[PDB]
RNA sequence: AAGCUCGUAUCAGUUUUAUGA
RNA sequence: CACGGACCAAGGAGUCUAACGUCUAUGCGAGUGUUUGGGUGUAAAACCCAUACGCGUAAUGAAAGUGAACGUAGGUUGGGGCCUCGCAAGAGGUGCACAAUCGACCGAUCCUGAGGAUGGAUUUGAGUAAGAGCAUAGCUGUUGGGACCCGAAAG
């Protein structure tokens, strides 16, 4: 009545069609199992917190954190570069502020250090 | 009650052992559904083609101009050659560039809608069982028992 | 004015075989508006909602009726009592499907209703919002 | 401007023909047939 | 952000196997407790009548019709902290 | 268990076999049905005959 | 309910620190003006 | 660890 | 071209009668 | 008139895409869309899928804000069908979609003075008034791209 079509400018010169989707796909997949054979016991990925994403909008969602803190680290009883060896994800610039945030994720790492079988050094 | 399909031996013996129709073989069969859908479906393993970019512009041929008693159309500069004072950068010259030269991002794959799609695998199943559209479709059918033809779990 | 239908659907056009012998042969205005309707596109013949129905059998002296849908049924959450009558249409939504069983009452196809309705006795066709939408 | 049709030893010439001079039209049939359709288009709308 | 919720919906977020034992039996003090904020509506409103059914709306806002619609059916409408 | 039924979910998620918008795949059967061919008026030659 | 939050840099915002407070006023005093 | 996109 | 009505009493480069300067 | 056309072969011009729109077909339907990804795969195919997101389900106002049932969702006027009577014509009841006119609610807009109350009158809207859309495909239209094919006084 509207539309606006971006096409003044020399744009046939970059034009990116993603025909490699199905070979990109199978190029991850790859990937991770080669890592998985690389790092054969263990997950894949670190153990990753709970947490309150921000925004009006999006604070009724519960979603994953990058790293826990030195307090929820602590609060579960070990430290911060030794849970870094045991694949535990640690957020030194993240904050404690929320109760039950906190709770969860102490219930999480504790639960977590119940499922465990660490390897010794010998 | 989904009436009963009498399983056969490897040997080829009607095995005492009955089983009723799984409800799929009473979906509606759509030839028109399974039709467009196959069309969609058909198109999805393709790979692009294209022509080169470059293909009939490796060239440096510029208009001779008007009033010389020959065609408007671009020639090639230069001389002793025999390429030197022929038309180029026409779909209508040889050597020269295609009409509409053929891109990548043409669409090669097509979106089916996913319950559509289903549509068409139930329908496809459900004339399997048919034997009136399967030996319409090809399948040398007549000198076996029934359809739809069950074998035991050993094979 | 058409002679065969816009559609590809052999079931639909098995349909209209069945109600252009019965619009011919039986002479009641029933089967004309019926087999009229059939050869309707999709924005013409819009969803008849459940509610529609529940007020088509709160309707006076309508109340054992079987009322006939031409278009699609469709389930409907702002009604909460629902009576226990025979519906038929084309297709039903997977919930109004569910609604109309849950009260009681059948939902039937068309070519049911062409068995138990061949004049088209007892029956009401009911067609949806047309102008509502653009 | 001397105006030189394109015809017998002038016909088909990459540039410029016997005669000399500075400035020269080189001159076609088909440029007769622009040239009348471009005073039909301004001798109507003039 | 402000997704709008009317009250003659108000019972496709109590799951339909769930509702049959809502509807039967209307007992106050035992009412469904309506969760509009993990459902992705902000703002109640009213578009028609719910049953005589008791019911807990919890919300971030609310309209004057809407709660007056809710407590004469008996129920209470609970602003969020 | 892959496709459903009456009994059975889906497996699946909130999927269902297509409804039949004609029941019986014979029409020429539901022409012959009892009520119909009493409500039936009479049919006429099927080939006209040629009159003048 | 709130958690008491770790102190950081800009809360104990500019520690008075003798020895800086010395020093500036010692290249005050030595560098002219 | 953390729950998977898609369908197990 | 498409949908919805009535397939009609919906009308007509026409005549008549009456009304007309 | 003029312009093209000595003859033959082969090549030779409304194509692809993006965006928006009409009509039709199809799937589902107050929902709808798997294919960003993940899982799986006989391996660019096919087959499954969590969380969100897009458009729609509510609008109005400049924004703050507020937010659509007095009634069997409303009265009157028509209205395909259907129903009762009619040996038939016809009468009456019911009235679907839809069309006109008088009303109820939402929104902003003034008196009433209970501060802004009960009630009073219109204006606005692509309003509510018991949803109709989402997605794919086809014919196709408009606009942008070299854009039906060849040609221009060039910077």
């Amino acid at each position: 009545p509207i539309l606006k079509n971006h096409f003044r400018k020399h744009w046939q010169e970059r034009v990116k069609v993603h025909f490699d989707q199905a070979g990109k796909k199978v190029s991850r997949r790859n990937a991770r199992a080669t890592r998985a054979a690389k790092i054969a016991p263990r997950p894949l990925d670190l153990l990753r917190p709970v947490v309150r994403a921000p925004t009006v909008k999006y604070n009724r969602k519960v979603r994953a954190g990058r790293g826990f803190t030195l307090a929820e680290v602590k609060a579960a009883g070990l430290t911060a570069a030794y849970a870094r060896t045991i694949g535990i994800a640690v957020d030194h610039r993240r904050q404690n502020r929320n109760q039950e945030i906190f709770d969860a994720n102490v219930q999480r790492l504790k639960e977590y250090q119940s499922k465990i079988i660490v390897f010794p050094r010998n | 009650s989904r009436p009963q399909v009498t399983v056969h031996s490897l040997t080829g013996e009607a095995t005492a052992n009955a089983l009723p129709l799984p409800a799929v073989f009473s979906a509606p069969i759509r030839p028109d559904i399974v039709h467009t859908v196959f069309t969609s479906v058909n198109k999805n393993k393709r790979q692009a083609y294209a022509v080169s970019e470059k293909a009939g512009h490796q060239t440096s041929a510029e208009s001779w101009g008007t009033g010389r008693a020959v065609a408007r159309i671009p020639r090639v500069g230069g001389g002793g050659t025999g390429r030197s004072g022929q038309g180029a950068f026409g779909n209508m010259c040889r050597g020269g560039r295609m009409f509409a030269p053929t891109k990548t991002w043409r669409k090669w794959n097509v979106k089916v809608n996913h319950n559509e799609k289903r549509y068409a695998t139930a329908s496809a199943i459900a004339a399997t069982a048919v034997a009136s559209l399967v030996l319409a479709r090809g399948h040398r059918v007549e000198k076996i028992p029934e359809i739809p033809l069950v074998v035991s779990t050993d094979l | 004015h058409r002679t065969a239908p816009k559609s590809d659907n052999v079931y639909l056009k098995l349909l209209v075989k069945l109600y252009t012998f019965l619009a011919r042969r039986t002479d009641a205005p029933f089967n004309k508006v019926v087999l009229k309707a059939l050869f309707l596109s999709k924005i013409n013949r819009p969803p008849v909602s459940v509610s529609r129905i529940a007020r088509a059998l709160k309707q006076e002296g309508a109340a054992n009726k079987t009322v006939v849908v031409v278009g699609t049924v469709t389930d409907d959450a702002r009604i909460f009592e629902f009576p226990k009558t025979t519906v038929a249409a084309l297709r039903f939504t997977a919930g109004a499907r569910a609604k109309i069983v849950k009260a009681g009452g059948e939902c039937i196809t068309l070519d049911q209703l062409a068995v138990r309705a061949p004049k088209g006795q007892n029956t009401l066709i009911l067609r949806g919002p047309r102008n509502s939408r653009e | 401007v001397t105006l030189v049709v394109a015809s017998g030893r002038n016909k088909g010439l990459a540039g410029r023909p016997k005669g000399v001079k500075g400035k020269y039209k080189m001159v076609d049939g088909v440029m007769k047939n622009e040239q009348r359709a471009l005073r039909r288009i301004a001798k109507k709308h003039h | 952000w402000k997704p709008v919720l009317n009250l003659d919906k108000l019972w496709t977020l109590i799951p339909e196997d769930k509702r049959d034992q809502y509807l039967k039996s209307a007992s106050k003090e035992t009412a469904p407790v309506i969760d509009t904020l993990a459902a992705g509506y902000g703002k109640i409103l009213g578009k028609g009548r719910i049953p005589n059914v008791p019911v807990i709306v919890k919300a971030r806002f609310v309209s004057k019709l809407a709660e007056e619609k809710i407590r004469a059916a008996g129920g209470v409408v609970e602003l969020i902290a | 268990q892959v496709w459903g039924s009456e009994t059975v979910a889906s497996s699946k998620v909130g999927y269902t076999l297509p409804s039949h918008i004609i029941s019986t795949s014979d029409v020429t059967r539901i022409i012959n049905s009892s009520e119909i061919q009493s409500a039936i008026r009479p049919a006429g030659q099927a080939t006209q005959k040629r009159t003048h | 309910t709130s958690m008491t939050p770790a102190p950081k840099i800009s809360y104990k915002k500019g520690a008075a620190s003798n020895r800086t407070k010395f020093v500036r006023s010692l290249v005050r005093e030595i560098a002219g003006l | 660890l953390q729950t998977p996109a898609g369908g197990k």
